[PDB]
């Protein structure tokens, strides 16, 4: 009984997802990983994405062609959780500072921090370049985006046992398929206009009725406000 | 999608640009003070909530919606051709009706619909709108692309294209060698055919099988057949 | 001597050389000063250059932990023809500290290795210069120092047994990384990112405290070649058997194998597996040939994120390989994609069947399901589809419903997302349910009612002869042409103005109808307000004046009275005599005339 394992995600193109000034990309000579821009000079990715060189690229559109209105601004100082579990992946959040201030324009600018935590049920934006492709390997080079309302606390964590806590919450309804091609690493996670979480892992590609696991910054602002003080 | 050029301000004031959810999705035409047409295939499945379709009138860049010369307006009504079948893709013609209504200007004006038993002959030039692509796939241009096309006649469309039913209801147009066509990336326009002095809903965007490549026609709903069911809810 | 900016002169100051070039190993100044370890003060500890067989080395602050970022660099130089080896007890740090091993001296260097964070181990350079840049990109207290114990050895007189056994313990043992790869092998200890794919513990040691070998778990979107190579072994009169563990586990594996090469050109496969092979360490046995100097390789393929392959305890032997007592591993089952199709289900029913699901409606609806409910009523009666639950994904999974019993169907309502929909009105008594469902999140579905009668979307007709509009609002005489919006449908309204026997679309005769009877008007004087009155009723542009023909009609001819508000008054009283046909001439509306000047282009 041979197989090929292969699937696709719902499409979520857009319109190349402009108007999108809160969404950063991490590069180190490709993409990576991705991140949420708080401020004119910290950023907010996962902790396993930390790497000796990063480059920060700010309102980028598309990751091979330059349109003359991306910011680059390389990495200066990385911050990670002290609190952080790789083999559990739990307080996956690291603050990235840039070198020099960004410029805020039409294209790049910052999002607010939440102030209360998230709700079930909530409508929620993940950003990212996803990998969307109708059959074999065709990856765009296109931010994209996927609606995910936050499920119920009791659900994700009986989806995955003794690897969810407080700090994490649960993709959507969405049962993704079995595409097993992820493509999102610390994608923006906003709900009602406010940063509530970013992109941590997931059982695949959010295989069938087992959505992924996004990191809750709720109980992180705190920390994140404290590492701001500390290293303005 | 190869073959755009750059449009003057005000020369195609019937072309007008419909957004859902904060995104160039499709595109329509002006014809009435208070109705649009466009391609049913892309407002399928979006009906239900009129009130998230923006329309753009007088578009003329994408990320340059200051000017006063636009005047956006949103969506009450939408109506499908019930002749639509959404497997053959046949009869893509759908009509999206205004909020209150809007005023005639210099960049803002009607195009005049074909009257009974009027069909451009094929091998005629007419021109092509839309915010499509350069590339085949991605890189959306943000200014409005004009090219010209001739129409082919159905008979060797059939032939070019051996996978749908073509039929009498569809419009196509292409080269030989490629180069020019609107059917994929973005509809953003209909097809406008220009005789005697002043264009013509001749055609409005539609399917097709590749963009640039050769023997590769590109599909438009024809309008001349449907100018009743056009003027029944324009008055 | 002036240098210009990026290079720095020399202690004598006689030659410019590159900045790099100083403290790299490369003589560059004529006085070779450029190697001198005062020269090269790192700080650390006030040596640069380590000639002896054996030594170590401190960082900066030695007895409190580091405060400032300093860059410290350290060459170690042996006999030609001799290796280094490297051998770490326990190094931690503040993320942001490598020590930049590197192959040679000067310009040479590619890259030995980079450990941040953990222990290094122990790692082994084949070459007599070994070089370290040590470097601190924060600003907060990082480790106190780092040292590096190291002894000489010859490399060269080591037996099979030392060269090809390695349980990934004492680092990467004498396997050298290929300099010829897309990435280098990773040892990490324990389990590594992406869940789901590579192994969460050791096979050596049994749990996490292990260190084992695997491809680099970066969150990557990139195909990428690795490989490791390893010494040359010498020929042997005995045929030998080449024992390793392999664990490919992730769904995006694509391919490991040996591809053992030897002096001779002659190079070949021994070992070759794809796929996935579930979250279990296999076992790998290889038989020797080709006693001439041989190397032997294990090149690896990485695709995209959840792509991991690992390797743990490589060990050789002697003699024919026995019987593996570990059964030969298996593809794992995979989601067998068991041609979706059509599936079909009902089609027809009638009304004793009312209450159905969709197909799985309590739990959901398979994915590529084009589903036709043939939903037939008596001769007619009407179809109200009376939605009861509608749980559809949102733009993609959508529910059409058609008229039947033709050819051309008619499209009646698109349903999609979640929430109530409204009830749906057939003209004939055929109605055609169609589900087009996506590979994708597939929702619960949809329950009908399949509700049917008579006249179920048609208001009861007004009596005593009262003209009904749509909307079903009674309008006997009020709003028959009148100008007014008794209905919002604005049928009440229609157009009671139109041509008659004309020479083109915008033309034709007089023909008015006040409430239900079309007739002839009086024109005998005309005016411009009278054309435009008339082009606004019939809903044309700019009009102008017309003269009549012949006064061939003498019925009953209704005048017309103008208002200065633009309303048209229809009197119907023939108050005058020798009656005449009048025409009624007007332009269409004014279209998508060119404006614009533009230009030119022969491309
Ligand atoms: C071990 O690694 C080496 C180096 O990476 C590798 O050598 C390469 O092998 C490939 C294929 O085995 C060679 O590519 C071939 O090039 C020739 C000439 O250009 C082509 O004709 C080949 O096409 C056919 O090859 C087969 C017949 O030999 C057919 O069965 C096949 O279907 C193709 O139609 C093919 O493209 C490549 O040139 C070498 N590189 C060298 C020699 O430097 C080797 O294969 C690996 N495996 C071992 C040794 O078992
Ligand atoms: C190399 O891999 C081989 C696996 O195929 C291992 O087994 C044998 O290796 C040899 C040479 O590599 C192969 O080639 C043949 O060898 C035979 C040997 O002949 C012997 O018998 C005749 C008749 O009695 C005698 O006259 C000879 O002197 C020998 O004693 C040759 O006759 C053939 O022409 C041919 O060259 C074998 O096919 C192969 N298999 C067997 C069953 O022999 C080999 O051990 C590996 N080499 C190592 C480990 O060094
Ligand atoms: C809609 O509701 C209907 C309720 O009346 C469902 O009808 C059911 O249909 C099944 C399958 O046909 C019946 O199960 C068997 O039916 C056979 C039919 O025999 C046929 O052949 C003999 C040959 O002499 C002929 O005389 C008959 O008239 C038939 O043409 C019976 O012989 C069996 O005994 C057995 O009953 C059900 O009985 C029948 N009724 C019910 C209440 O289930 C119909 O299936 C529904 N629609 C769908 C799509 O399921
Ligand atoms: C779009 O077209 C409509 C219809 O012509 C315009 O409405 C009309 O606008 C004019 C000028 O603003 C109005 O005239 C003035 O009205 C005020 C009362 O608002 C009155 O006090 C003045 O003495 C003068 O009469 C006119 O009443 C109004 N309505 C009609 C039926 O003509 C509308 O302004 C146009 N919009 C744009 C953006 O051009
Ligand atoms: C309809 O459009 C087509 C193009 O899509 C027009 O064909 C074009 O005709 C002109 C002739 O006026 C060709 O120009 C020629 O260029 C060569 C280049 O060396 C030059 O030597 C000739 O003297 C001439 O100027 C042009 O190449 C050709 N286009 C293509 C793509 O071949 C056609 O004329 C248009 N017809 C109408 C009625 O508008
Ligand atoms: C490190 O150990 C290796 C042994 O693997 C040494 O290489 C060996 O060096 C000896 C010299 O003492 C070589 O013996 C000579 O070989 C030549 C043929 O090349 C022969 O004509 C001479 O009569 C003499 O026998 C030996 O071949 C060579 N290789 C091996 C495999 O033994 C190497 O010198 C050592 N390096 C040091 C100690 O720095
Ligand atoms: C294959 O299995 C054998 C058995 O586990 C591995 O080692 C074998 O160990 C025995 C014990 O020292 C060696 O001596 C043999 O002992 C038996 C029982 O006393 C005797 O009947 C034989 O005549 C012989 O003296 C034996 O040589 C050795 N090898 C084999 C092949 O039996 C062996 O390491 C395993 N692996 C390989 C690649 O052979
Ligand atoms: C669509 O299906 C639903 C259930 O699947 C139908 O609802 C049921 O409608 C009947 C009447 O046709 C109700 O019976 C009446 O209920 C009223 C109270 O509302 C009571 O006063 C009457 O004496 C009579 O019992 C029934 O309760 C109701 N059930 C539910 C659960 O709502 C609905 O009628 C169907 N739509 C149609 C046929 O157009
Ligand atoms: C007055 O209403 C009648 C209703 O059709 C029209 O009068 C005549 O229309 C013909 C059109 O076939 C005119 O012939 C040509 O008109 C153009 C202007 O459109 C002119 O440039 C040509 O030289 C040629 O004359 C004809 O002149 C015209 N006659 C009169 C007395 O008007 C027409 O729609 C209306 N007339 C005007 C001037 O708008
Ligand atoms: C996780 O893996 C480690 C790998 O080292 C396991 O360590 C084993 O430890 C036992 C302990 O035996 C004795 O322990 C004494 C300390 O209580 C120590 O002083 C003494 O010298 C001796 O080691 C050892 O026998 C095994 O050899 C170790 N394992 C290996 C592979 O060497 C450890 O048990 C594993 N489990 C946990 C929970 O840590
Ligand atoms: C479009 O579809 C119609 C479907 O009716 C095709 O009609 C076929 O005509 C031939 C010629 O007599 C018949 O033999 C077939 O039986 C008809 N089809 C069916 C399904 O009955 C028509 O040919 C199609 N047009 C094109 C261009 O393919
Ligand atoms: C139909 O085509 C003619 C082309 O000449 C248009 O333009 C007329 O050109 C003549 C030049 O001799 C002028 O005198 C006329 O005034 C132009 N207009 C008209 C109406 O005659 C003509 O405009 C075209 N028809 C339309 C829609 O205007
Ligand atoms: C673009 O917008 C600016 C707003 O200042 C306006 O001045 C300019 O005319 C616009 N250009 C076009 C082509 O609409
Ligand atoms: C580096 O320093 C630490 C702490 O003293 C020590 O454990 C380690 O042995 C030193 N380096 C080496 C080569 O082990
Ligand atoms: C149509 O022609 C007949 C011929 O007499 C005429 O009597 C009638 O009035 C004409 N049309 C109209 C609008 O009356
Ligand atoms: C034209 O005749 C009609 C017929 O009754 C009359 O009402 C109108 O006043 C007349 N127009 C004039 C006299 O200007």
């Amino acid at each position: 009984a041979p197989f090929d394992d292969d699937d696709k995600i719902v499409g979520g193109y857009n319109c190349e997802e402009n108007s999108v000034p809160y969404q950063v990309s991490l590069n180190s000579g490709y993409h990576f990983c991705g991140g949420s821009l708080i401020n004119e000079q910290w950023v907010v990715s996962a902790g396993h994405c930390y790497k000796s060189r990063i480059q920060v690229r700010l309102g980028e559109h598309n990751i091979e062609v330059l349109e003359g209105n991306e910011q680059f601004i390389n990495a200066a100082k990385i911050i990670r959780h002290p609190q952080y579990d790789r083999k559990t992946l739990n307080n996956d959040i690291m603050l990235i500072k840039l070198s020099s201030r960004a410029v805020i324009n039409a294209r790049v600018s910052t999002i607010s921090l939440p102030t209360a935590p998230p709700a079930t049920g909530t409508k929620c934006l993940i950003s990212g370049w996803g990998n969307t492709a109708s059959s074999g390997a065709d990856y765009p080079d296109e931010l994209q985006c996927l609606d995910a309302p936050v499920l119920s606390q009791a659900k994700c964590e009986a989806s995955y046992p003794g690897k969810i806590t407080s700090n994490m919450f649960c993709v959507g309804f969405l049962e993704g398929g079995k595409d097993s091609c992820q493509g999102d690493s610390g994608g923006p996670v906003v709900c009602n206009g406010q940063l509530q979480g970013v992109v941590s892992w997931g059982d695949g590609c959010a295989q069938k009725n087992k959505p992924g696991v996004y990191t809750k910054v709720y109980n992180y602002v705190k920390w994140i406000k404290n590492t701001i003080a500390a290293n303005s | 999608i190869v073959g755009g050029s750059n449009a003057k301000e005000g020369a195609w004031p019937w072309v007008v640009g419909l957004y859902y959810g904060g995104r160039l999705l499709c595109g329509a035409s002006l014809v009435s003070s208070d109705w649009l047409v466009s391609a049913a295939a892309c407002v399928y499945g979006r009906n239900l909530e009129p009130s998230k379709w923006t329309a753009i009138l007088g578009l003329h860049m994408k990320s340059n919606l200051t000017s006063p010369q636009t005047v956006p307006r949103l969506i009450d009504e939408i109506v499908i051709n019930p002749h639509y079948n959404r497997r053959r893709k046949d009869n893509a013609i759908a009509m999206m009706h205004l909020e209150f209504k809007v005023n005639y200007t210099d960049y803002i004006q009607p195009i005049c619909l074909p009257e009974e038993n009027q069909v451009f002959p094929p091998g005629r030039n007419c021109s092509i709108a839309g915010w499509g692509t350069v590339v085949y796939q991605g890189t959306t241009a943000n200014i409005l692309q004009e090219a010209d096309v001739p129409l082919l006649s159905n008979e060797r469309c059939q032939q070019q294209m051996p996978e749908y039913n073509i039929t009498e209801n569809m419009i196509c147009a292409g080269y030989e060698e490629g180069g020019i066509d609107s059917c994929q990336g973005d509809a953003g326009g209909p097809l406008m055919c220009q005789e005697n002095n002043r264009w013509f809903l001749a055609g409005v965007t539609s399917f097709g099988y590749k963009c640039a490549l050769p023997n590769r026609p590109g599909v438009y709903a024809r309008v001349s057949r449907f100018t009743e069911w056009i003027q029944s809810f324009l008055h | 001597i002036e240098c210009l900016p990026g290079s720095s002169p020399c202690t004598d100051a006689l030659t410019c050389i590159k900045a790099d070039l100083f403290c790299d190993g490369e003589v560059n100044c004529p006085d070779g000063s450029d190697e001198d370890n005062k020269m090269c003060a790192t700080v650390c500890d006030g040596r640069f250059l380590l000639t002896g067989s054996s030594g170590s080395f401190q960082a900066t602050h030695y007895p409190k932990p580091s405060e400032t970022s300093v860059v410290c660099q350290w060459i170690i130089r042996v006999n030609q023809g001799l290796s280094i080896k490297l051998s770490f007890d326990d190094f931690n740090t503040y993320y942001t500290d490598i020590l930049d091993i590197y192959e040679g001296v000067g310009s040479s260097k590619i890259l030995r290795a980079s450990i941040w964070e953990t222990n290094p181990g122990t790692i082994r350079i084949f070459s007599n210069q070994v070089t370290a840049t040590f470097l601190i990109e924060s600003d907060e207290s990082d480790y106190v120092g780092f040292n590096a114990t190291y002894t000489a050895f010859n490399s060269s007189e080591l037996n099979n047994y030392e060269k090809i056994n390695c349980n990934f313990e004492d680092g990467f043992c004498f396997w050298v990384q290929d300099l010829n790869d897309d990435n280098e092998w990773e040892r990490i200890q324990g389990s590594t990112f992406s869940p789901f794919t590579g192994p969460n513990f050791d096979h050596t040691f049994g749990n996490a405290s292990g260190f084992y070998i695997s491809t680099p778990t970066g969150p990557g979107g990139r195909q990428e070649r690795v490989g490791l190579l390893s010494l040359p072994l010498d020929p042997t009169l005995e045929p030998a058997c080449l024992s390793f563990w392999y664990h490919m586990y992730g769904e995006n594996v694509h391919k490991l194998s040996i591809n053992i090469s030897n002096d001779q050109n002659m190079e070949k496969t021994v070992f070759q597996k794809e796929g996935n092979y579930g979250d279990n360490w296999n076992y790998g046995q290889v038989t020797l040939n080709e006693t001439v100097k041989f190397k032997v390789a294990f090149n690896a393929f990485k695709n995209k994120i959840l792509s991991d392959i690992a390797l743990d305890d490589i060990s050789l032997t002697y003699g024919i390989c026995n019987g593996s007592l570990y059964p030969e591993p298996t593809l794992v089952p995979t989601p067998p994609p068991e041609l979706p199709t059509d599936c079909g289900g009902p089609f027809e029913l009638w009304e004793p069947n009312t209450t159905f699901s969709s197909t799985n409606f309590p739990n959901s609806y398979p994915n590529l399901a084009f589903c036709v409910w043939i939903l037939n009523a008596q001769k007619g009666k009407n179809i109200q589809l009376h939605f009861q639950e509608f749980d559809l994904e949102n733009i993609n999974d959508v529910v059409e419903i058609r008229d039947g019993e033709e050819a051309d169907s008619l499209l009646l309502a698109v349903y999609t997302g979640p929430g109530p929909v409204k009830d749906v009105f057939s003209t004939t008594n055929r109605m055609t349910v169609l589900l087009i469902t996506n590979d994708v999140l597939a929702r619960g579905g949809f329950k009908a009612n399949f509700t049917t009668g008579y006249h179920l979307g048609i208001p009861e007709p007004c009596k005593a002869d009262h003209f009904q509009c749509k909307n079903g609002e009674c309008v006997p005489l009020v709003n028959l042409c009148d100008g007014h919006l008794h209905c919002e449908d604005g049928s009440d309204e229609a157009d009671c103005v139109r041509f008659f026997n004309g020479t083109t679309n915008n033309n034709g005769l007089v023909r008015f109808r006040i409430q239900s009877i079309w007739h002839t008007a009086c024109a005998e004087n005309w005016t411009t307000q009278i054309s435009n009155d008339v082009c606004q009723l019939l809903g044309l542009g700019s009009g102008n004046s017309s003269k009549p023909i012949f006064p061939t009609d003498g019925g009953p001819f209704v005048k017309l009275n103008t208002a200065p508000d633009g309303h048209l008054i229809l009197t119907p009283s023939q108050q005058c005599l020798q009656d005449s046909l009048i025409r009624l001439q007007c332009n269409h509306k004014s279209c998508g005339k060119k404006l614009a000047a533009q230009d030119i282009t022969p491309k």
